[PDB]
């Protein structure tokens, strides 16, 4: 007998994923082709990603977009998890560029629109891919782009940054190879800039066989622009490939760019009762704020100081990290708990900064205001540290 | 329906021929198709206890890594228990996952500050033609963080932006020291 | 029901809350002068009041409170107003309210707009804070102007009813008797006194002939806090009104024979909270406010 799951007959190996291997499969009746990702349960247990796998499955299951690979079904067995996904016969974009060379301006634009459309859709759903690269962009028989392999992806949470180094060095943003924290949509945009370059030039903008040189080239943001490149798209590349993440193009910026707007299909980007209400709403010297509290003093000094002041106010805390504390205060009136996170950051060599972040409560209707209780909790500590 | 539950039988090792025999097939020999060093068959088994053994290149053996059972006659077979929890994805991930720090105690480099937090929503001027209570749409990463004004006239001013569904509220509190 | 009443029962208050907004809150232990300055600083008319002791939102601080304080404790331009400078919000709340009755009137975001329009009229207040029962957090401050602006767009979509066709005297909408007004030469202090006794949002400024030459509203009073000119209330409303930034268009007026539709367009376009009904002579016949119009569309 053949290897058969959910009426699909398991064929040739397409490649190897973070877990297991991805294989082609063919329906015993219709001959329909799918891509089956095999996840070994004892392997996902070894490095404990089990929750990280469960959230990827939840998210990808809901995703419906023409330029993202669809997840049809997840089939569970005692030993293994099988992810049945849509199959596209064209293979990696990377292989396509290797064999056929650079794509002309119109074809590059057409593909780059489809891809960015997918990236945007992910971001609108609070998912960052982080592995974007031509090897992870597949093609169907008609040369439509399909984003695949969300194995390195992550969900964006309110007030949270990501420290995880991810993806290939060639497609990673200067902040990612530098190990710094990031929000994450700006990282997908940097990678998308590298993909755009690859489409237009048939080469990578940052590449060196010497790894320290490659990292410097990336953090410098310097790359070669061939003579045959449209000055218009060069400006778009310059914006997407900005080293400074605050200066780097957003998806809104790219949609407004003239080179991107040419020939743009209407279906690609989203822009009944819920839509109408939103339209109605839209139709209808100074003080200088600053973040947290700063001290020119030393990091071990300022950490000891906070813990002392936390204890003084009867608060309780967990040291999750040397510089990251989780605090829980009992409220005398409501007899409830109010939680906040403390993190120290380095502003410059001589200065450090303590950050206060509110933690959302578990509770159903309860007395008093969460936002205010959060303020009062910080206020008490700040008075001491001021 | 629930009588058909997919089960993977995998032999890791070399061979010219590998067969599977179990209680489920009446100890017949089911040939396993190969991929490299993996021989596999996938079978629907009823929920319950099942015993099996392999025939590898003329030698009857059991998988040492999988569980085993031993008969009073000295037969050594692999044994497998079909559980309904194995066939629902999220239930099986719950079981895989299974396999008090609040009390306060007496007791690397600091992460560099992400520049995203230096974008202050209240330091941003808006248009004179619009409601002054209105604000720009916040970066999700800026939410829940605490911002403040330099204490003046014995009064401290705290602020944070929180989200409610698809809407955002930036709240300012005026509290005296 | 009514055509427009159905609409108001349908939509939640959440529908009105803008995407991103600012909310100011005062601890009740805050010096009451500092609070009225904050309202000016942050460009908002009203703020919720928070009692740390009770861990609850006890009430709302508005410009009306600033008027009550000024009028009660003002003595002369020669002597500072101590109570304004020394008091805290809790202290003046205890003075102003001898009765322990008055609660904070709030509405849930899930609750319908109709229910919100009712509650504004029931307690006769212009500010309704929207509070989420689950989080305990105050989300937004609802006003007459926000709500009518919303309806206006919806009113155009629905087929024109006969109400709109009829003229204002026939319709009987608004206040046509016991109109509180002031002279051009009337002192601000006296004007303040009139706010307190009549509890009205604005006073038409009339000449000797009876004709309206201007209007003085509670909003114009907040300018005293702005320029820190509150110490001298002896000046006339005319001199006080010179300080308005917008170079003055003639007072917004409407007529009795004019249709309700005509008027709602004029109000919503101009964003003013009320219109002055007048004779051809400009002699004041009465006032139409947002609260009047909404009371018409909420009931009628
Ligand atoms: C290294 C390793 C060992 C074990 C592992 O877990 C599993 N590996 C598995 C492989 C298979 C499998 C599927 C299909 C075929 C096959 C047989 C004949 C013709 C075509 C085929 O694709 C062969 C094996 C099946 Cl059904 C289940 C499997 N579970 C994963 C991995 C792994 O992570 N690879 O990257
Ligand atoms: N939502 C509310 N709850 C309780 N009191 C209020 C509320 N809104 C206004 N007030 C009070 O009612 C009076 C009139 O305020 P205004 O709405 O500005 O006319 C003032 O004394 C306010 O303190
Ligand atoms: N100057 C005024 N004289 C008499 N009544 C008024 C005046 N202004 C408003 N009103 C009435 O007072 C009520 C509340 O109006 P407002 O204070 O504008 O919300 C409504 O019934 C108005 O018609
Ligand atoms: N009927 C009116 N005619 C002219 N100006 C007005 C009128 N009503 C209000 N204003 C002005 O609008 C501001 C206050 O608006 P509101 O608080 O909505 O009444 C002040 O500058 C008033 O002078």
């Amino acid at each position: 007998g053949s290897v058969k799951i959910g009426h699909y007959i398991l064929g040739d190996t397409l490649g190897v994923g973070t877990f297991g291997k991805v294989k082609v499969g063919k329906h015993e009746l219709t001959g329909h082709k799918v891509a089956v990702k095999i996840l070994n349960r004892q392997k996902i247990r070894s490095l404990d990603v089990v929750g990280k796998i469960r959230r990827e499955i939840q998210n990808l299951k809901l995703f419906r977009h023409p330029h993202i690979i669809k997840l049809y079904q997840v089939i569970s067995t005692p030993s293994d998890i099988f992810m049945v996904m849509e199959y596209v016969s064209g293979g990696e974009l990377f292989d396509y560029i290797c064999k056929n060379g650079r794509l002309d301006e119109k074809e590059s634009r057409r593909l780059f629109q489809q891809i960015l459309s997918g990236v945007d859709y992910c971001h609108r759903h609070m998912v960052v891919h982080r592995d974007l690269k031509p090897e992870n962009v597949l093609l169907d028989a008609h040369m439509n782009a399909k984003i695949a392999d969300f194995g390195l992806s992550n969900m964006m949470s309110d007030g949270e940054f990501l420290r995880t180094s991810c993806g290939s060095p060639n497609y990673a943003a200067p902040e990612v190879i530098s190990g710094r924290l990031y929000a994450g949509p700006e990282v997908d945009i940097w990678s998308s800039g590298v993909i755009l370059y690859a489409l237009l030039c048939g080469t990578l903008p940052f590449d060196d066989d010497h790894v320290p040189t490659l990292f410097k080239k990336i953090c410098d943001g310097i790359f070669y622009t061939p003579q045959y490149l449209n000055p218009s798209v060069i400006s778009l590349l310059k914006h997407m490939l900005q080293v400074d993440p605050m200066k780097r193009a957003t998806i809104k910026d790219i949609r407004e760019h003239e080179w991107f707007k040419q020939d743009l299909p209407k279906y690609l980007f989203p822009e009944i009762d819920n839509r109408r209400i939103m339209n109605e709403a839209k139709d209808f010297r100074k003080a200088k704020w600053h973040l947290g509290i700063r001290s020119q003093s030393r990091p071990n000094d300022i950490m000891a100081e906070v813990c002392r002041a936390i204890k003084q106010l009867d608060y309780e805390w967990k040291v999750v990290n040397p510089y990251y504390l989780r605090v829980r205060r009992k409220n005398p009136v409501t007899s409830t708990y109010s939680k906040m996170s403390l993190q120290l950051y380095q502003v410059d060599s001589r200065t450090y900064l303590l950050d206060f972040r509110s933690i959302d409560d578990e509770l159903t209707p309860r007395p008093g205001s969460h936002t205010i209780e959060f303020f009062e909790m910080c206020a008490n500590l700040i008075k001491i540290l001021a | 329906p629930a009588q058909a539950r997919p089960t993977v039988f995998r032999w890791t090792g070399g061979g010219k021929e590998v067969y599977l025999s179990g209680s489920f097939n009446n100890w017949s020999k089911l040939p396993l198709t190969r991929d490299h060093n993996n021989f596999v068959a996938i079978l629907d088994l009823p929920e319950g206890e099942h015993q099996y053994k392999f025939f590898v290149d003329g030698q009857w053996t059991h998988d040492p890594s999988e569980p085993i059972v031993t008969s009073q006659l000295g037969t050594v077979n692999n044994i497998i228990q079909v559980k309904k929890t194995d066939f629902e994805v999220f239930d099986a991930l719950m079981v895989d996952s299974q396999k008090h720090q609040e009390p306060y105690v007496c007791k690397r480099a600091p992460p560099i500050l992400p520049p995203h937090l230096l974008q202050v929503i209240l330091n941003k001027d808006t248009g004179i033609s619009c409601d002054p209570a209105l604000l720009p749409e916040p970066n999700h990463v800026m939410l829940n963080h605490l911002y403040a004004l330099s204490i003046k006239d014995g009064v401290m001013v705290l602020s944070a932006t929180h989200r409610y569904k698809k809407k955002y509220v930036t709240t300012l509190l005026y509290k005296p020291i | 029901n009514s055509v427009y009443t159905s609409f108001m029962k349908s939509h939640r208050c959440y529908d009105l809350i803008p995407t991103s907004s600012k909310l100011v809150v005062f601890d009740t232990s805050l010096q009451v002068k500092k609070a009225f300055f904050a309202l000016v600083t942050n460009g908002v008319r009203a703020a919720p009041l928070w009692d740390s002791k009770k861990q609850s939102f006890v009430g709302m601080l508005t410009i009306t409170d600033f008027i009550n304080i000024l009028h009660r404790y003002y003595k002369s331009a020669l002597v500072q107003i101590y109570e304004l400078e020394e008091h805290k919000i809790e202290t003046w709340r205890e003075v102003y309210l001898q009765d322990s009755f008055k609660p904070l009137v709030c509405i849930s975001p899930n609750a319908s707009l109709f229910d919100a329009v009712s509650s504004l009229i029931r307690n006769k207040i212009h500010r309704l804070p929207v509070i989420d029962p689950e989080s305990g957090n105050t989300l937004y401050i609802l006003t007459h102007k926000r709500i009518l602006k919303f309806l206006k767009l919806f009113i155009t979509e629905f087929p024109k009813p006969e109400f709109m066709s009829k003229s204002l005297e026939e319709l009987q909408i608004g206040t046509y008797a016991n109109i509180a007004m002031v002279r051009t030469t009337t002192p601000v202090y006296v004007a303040l006194g009139i706010f307190v006794q009549h509890r009205v949002s604005a006073l038409p400024v009339v000449d000797e002939k009876g004709r309206v030459v201007d209007i003085y509203s509670k909003f114009d009073v907040i300018n005293l806090a702005a320029e820190k000119t509150y110490n001298n209330l002896d000046v006339s409303v005319t001199k006080a009104l010179q300080h308005r930034s917008h170079y003055f268009e003639g007072v917004l007026k409407c007529y009795l024979h004019e249709t309700l539709e005509t008027i709602i367009n004029r109000l919503v376009e101009a964003e003013v909270h009320r219109l002055v009904v007048v004779d051809e002579n400009d002699v004041v016949k009465g006032i139409v406010s947002l609260s009047d119009i909404l009371q018409a569309l909420v009931l009628t």
